[PDB]
RNA sequence: GACCCUCUUAAGGUAGCGUAGUACCUUGUCGCUUAAUUGGCGACUUGCAUGAAUGGAUCAAUGAGAGCCCUACUGU
RNA sequence: GACCCUCUUAAGGUAGCGUAGUACCUUGUCGCUUAAUUGGCGACUUGCAUGAAUGGAUCAAUGAGAGCCCUACUGU
């Protein structure tokens, strides 16, 4: 039940319809300022804190307010004698509803220098008591701090009579929870503009256990964020599947970041095992683009988390059939296909994102170094000057052949020689990796050619043309463009990549020796680009 | 170019003509058919996207005026599309 | 000046000196509740908050005042008439000192039930309200929330006369942060208990802006965690050395990690590159520590830095003069060497840890899955039991070889396998990792095997003793120990192994067909024990 | 068994016994060679620790009475059995 | 009063400290300390003429060292 | 009133919902709504005799459908 409430809302949204409501449930209005004025100019009578505090009134907008020796009676029972009495004592009243939000704090940047003085000065010292206090009562008062509330409270007050605990408890919190807010801006902005050491707060709020982590006894628990940023495992539905670990959530979100980087257009697709996107591609109709990544890992492969770019479809669903997989995410699938693989399989962490074509909405990443949390601004940045120094040169054609490297040697474990070539009608998908191992050359020491060829092979082997595997390889192979991580360090590698018949690398430019990159690139023939951009992903 | 396209006017699309009636999916799928078959199709004649949907399963070009017969929903289908590759690559292999 | 102090402290630390102090220079003390008391016995005349504003105070021990146009005084500015108009009023006071820290919330499970009722009716409300007040005073009035700083501010008073700008603002960022602290603690606990939410509010302070990233431009900070357990990159002595990056910050956390999670031990290292494990071994000296970790690795090597458990001296800075090393992690650092280092090369960051090796004291660790973020607890599990289905059981001398490994191992990112062999009996040294290879097999074909028998080769070579290579190998070809992170696939695979002699395999417990496994390591004798620990780790 | 090592007790060590004269630098490395001497050193002769600094540079076993040079503060010095395994190399070689 | 040039007949003061036991102007300006202070301390500092083993800054403990202040004490 | 057994002559109610248009006892107990309510709504629920296409729960919009309440209005 409540009989009467203090609506001193910073924000005054929607506040006019809670006030008719409880007006017309009895609920005296005790409001000051701001609010009292809208009501009273939308005919809701509504009395002045003058009529319960000795206080008057002085810059209404902000504190003006506060409740000593009183607040004790809403405080966390407002009908416990000892709490209760304290606020109501002499003309002051028995409100058992306060809604107080407070207006987000912001420093800005003035013409002048940074506006500090009146900036801080909005600092509500009486909204956030009034809070604590009200909030307090997890019983009695029914604390109202987010505008996005007065529905339900209304319906349940309307119908029901007393706000329920459960309610009651999550208002309390919920208001605990804004003033908590409040204060860390207080200190973020303040340690970044009046001192120097800045202070970054973290976004981790409702949280779930998962099944363990990498061993039976190593419990890990995803904290979801209340930032309703855009693409993100926190807002993705498990149609079906048992509940994703650790190492799910981990795979799937370095996937979702892959497939994010060519940004809408291009039909695409991934797959990864142990954090490493091993089986980009784009082409046309998926279905290619799919199995070419297969034919990319086929070994490891079972048991990955393909991560499409739009609807699945059976054509696929079919040839999927078999070839486990840990998860299949995708921006929204097709009724048939989703039956389909859900009652045929039964392991398939099926997770689509709800609309995932889209703007990511963040740019910032936070390593844990055991007592240090960075900040990396996040940029994928293909290149900063297309400045192809080498005698050969690349055409704008070859140019998207390299441009597919850092596409995905980004989006991807590095120190890999990645082969991103031709497939399928004008449309490159990456070919080698190189697996971050030892030094850079050590990529294509061991992949390169690894890869590249593995994927031919298979092709080869099932179509079996007449240009035996020499000539078959060499089809695409003296046409391949590595634009491996960013600046290769020398000279003999690049002539190792020229070796495997790729005349094709790029390198960012400037390692042990430019010059005799670019003297070895010409001699070779490898032409090699010098975009910039190194791509690690850190 | 398009319509004012609301703060939340996004969705309806075409099915906007239903109102509150039958329902979100059945709506959205609707209007998913009314968009694919809205879309321009390039004419395998001309090759210029003036194949427009005439009755249900006929489509005519607006340019030359070839007229054909496709999919109910849209001039060219992936089972129509595969045997047409099948056949080409069977060409092309003779 | 600073002549009134309005000191309700909840905790009584310091108080009496501070207290004291002032009343010597005058500073009429106008304290109630607890404070008053400790006080008035002491010897330091302090006045009751009782006759300033307007109407006394309520239930001592956290409740006491909460008046508006009181708080407002203090608030900011008690001398540009708008503001300061609330210190004055009707005998209200113009108090410019205030301190008031918040004893810390917790919920304290009594033995019949939680006492959530008490634990919700002992959160200060009073408290931050005049706290957060005098703090937003970043002009006249003082605030000390922390008890620990009471010497600093007496200290300035004394000497100079008034207090100064730089610690007023100090001293009001520390006090809203705390008051955010508190407001924090009220939130996670009460969201768990009362609802059932996580709330994981984190707090990242000595922000340190760095070099960047993976982009040259991708500023990012190396935010200091708060946090005094004990071993933390953030609280280090760089002796001499450029800010290192975000590379070389990971890179740390791995090599301290892995050395830490040897447990120390007799002297040993752990070097580190490309955050993948490049050395790890024991010894009975840094020499022998030192070259018994880097041995296992003759590609990567170049550009790795060391983490001790001992001292680094010259004796081994012979050979590493010139191994190119970015960084140095040593406990204990040689004047002499230091020297050295300092000049020879630049890039020796000589980040050495004051005694680094402790005891962790975190217990949980996170991974920002952009969208959320995990929390992997501290785990340091080294096995489960000590069995070898395999009849043929571990000599004492590899059940030491695998209980290594499994140190490593568990401290090597997985998908590899780590094929640690003993380079000085009793004295352990890795000699096969494989960073995430697709297959378990895979790894072991293009790791494991052939690093071995390579690095097998440059020892052999290297050291030039009688017995010849092969045979130098034969010797303690099937002594090799390897745990890799857990089960091997299948047994035709560890005979692969057994095929490079190697008839010492650690196999946890559960393989894809451990009864036919354990069948095959028995007929072959391979000494196959069950530790049982899934390390997997990524 | 050892003394009360208070809260801050643990970081003079022997140094204690100079009070806040002479800088923590010189009173650390003090106090670890103090440590290091007064370490038990096993006896070559009988294999016990039981050797102790009977003077600058003179050692002795309290067991079977084996005296003999050293190091100033250790017993064993890391040229000593540098020049030692090389000539048990030496000698298991030939 | 930053910045290209100079005058550069080798170079043109880095970290610090600063009216100093170094500051002529000088009892420099401001704040605390006093009723009032060429004082002491703190800050600022246009440094006549500070500055890194001609060692710079700083400093717990120690001092029959040199100043200023509070308390107690008193024929000072 | 959880848990091993039963009686199990196939099995022994999962998700939900619950005094229901289903609840005999019954005008069930409590809270709002009234001065007062076999009423309505909400919660609890020991379900005589709820429960998943004998479809369960829920629901914006729609309704000459069925109840209860507020306001305005009035010879009801």
């Amino acid at each position: 039940m409540v009989k009467r409430a203090l609506l001193s809302v910073s924000d005054k949204t929607g506040i006019t319809e809670f006030a008719r409501g409880l007006e017309a449930l009895g609920v005296k209005i005790i409001s000051t300022g701001g609010t009292a004025k809208i009501l009273r100019d939308a005919g809701i009578e509504v009395t002045d804190v003058s009529e319960v505090t000795g206080y008057p009134e002085m810059m209404g907008g902000r504190v003006k307010t506060l409740h000593p020796r009183i607040h004790g009676g809403l405080l966390c029972l407002r009908e416990s004698k000892e709490q209760m009495e304290e606020a109501e004592k002499e003309d002051i009243s028995l409100i058992d509803l306060v809604a107080v939000n407070l207006y987000p704090f912001e420093i800005t940047i003035s013409k002048e220098g940074v506006e500090l003085e009146e900036a801080i000065e909005n600092i509500d010292i009486g909204g956030p008591t009034l809070l604590r206090s009200a909030a307090k009562n997890y019983r009695s008062v029914t604390v109202i701090s987010n505008p996005s509330d007065y529905g339900h409270v209304l319906k349940e007050l309307r119908s029901s009579g007393i706000i329920s605990d459960k309610t009651r408890a999550n208002l309390a919190v919920k208001a605990f929870r804004h003033t908590a807010d409040y204060d860390a801006a207080i200190d973020t902005y303040l340690s970044r503009t009046l001192l120097g050491e800045e202070v970054l707060r973290l976004k981790f709020t409702d949280g779930v256990k998962l099944r363990y982590g990498e061993n039976w006894h190593q419990s890990a628990c995803f904290y979801k964020d209340p930032g309703i940023e855009g693409p993100s495992l926190a807002k993705a539905v498990q149609l079906h599947g048992k509940e994703l670990s650790y190492n799910n959530y981990v795979d799937a979100d370095n996937a979702l970041q892959t497939v994010k980087e060519l940004g809408n257009a291009s039909p695409a697709v991934a797959i990864v095992k142990h954090n490493n996107p091993c089986g980009l591609a784009t082409g046309d109709t998926l279905l290619q683009a799919l199995q070419a990544a297969w034919d990319g890992d086929p070994i490891s492969a079972y048991g990955s988390i393909i991560c499409t770019n739009e609807t699945f479809d059976l054509e696929a669903a079919t040839f999927l059939n078999g070839k486990f997989i840990e998860i299949i995410l995708a921006p929204d699938f097709k009724p048939d296909a989703l039956e389909y693989l859900k009652n045929k399989s039964e392991n398939l962490r099926l997770l689509k994102l709800p609309e995932l074509r889209e703007v990511f909405g963040t740019e910032y990443t936070y390593k844990y170094v055991i007592g240090g949390m960075l900040k990396q601004s996040r940029d994928i940045g293909i290149y900063d000057k297309w400045e192809s120094v080498t005698e050969v040169s690349y055409p704008e054609g070859k140019r998207t052949l390299s441009e597919f490297c850092l596409k995905a040697c980004k989006a991807t474990k590095s120190n890999a020689v990645i082969l991103a070539h031709e497939y399928e009608p004008g449309y490159f998908m990456v070919l080698g990796m190189g697996a971050g191992q030892p030094n850079r050359v050590d990529s294509i020491r061991k992949l390169a050619a690894t890869k590249a060829v593995e994927n031919l092979k298979v092709i080869y082997e099932r179509e079996q043309p007449a240009v035996a595997f020499e000539e078959y390889c060499q089809k695409i192979l003296s046409e391949c463009v590595m634009a491996s991580d960013a600046f290769f360090p020398f000279d003999d590698s690049v002539v190792h990549a020229a070796e495997n018949n790729i005349r094709y690398i790029v390198s960012p430019g400037g390692s042990i020796r430019d010059n005799e990159v670019i003297a070895t690139a010409n001699r070779l023939g490898i032409a090699m680009v010098f975009t910039g951009m190194r791509h690690f992903l850190h | 170019m398009a319509k004012k396209f609301t703060k939340k006017g996004r969705i309806s699309r075409s099915a906007g003509r239903f109102g509150p009636r039958y329902g979100r999916k059945d709506r959205k799928l609707v209007a998913d058919l009314e968009e694919r078959m809205r879309a321009p199709h390039v004419c395998t004649k001309c090759a210029r996207p003036t194949v427009e949907r005439i009755g249900t399963g006929i489509w005519k070009c607006s340019k030359c005026g070839h007229t054909f017969a496709g999919g109910t929903y849209i001039p060219y289908t992936s089972v129509g599309q595969t045997l047409l590759r099948t056949m080409k690559n069977i060409a092309e292999a003779k």
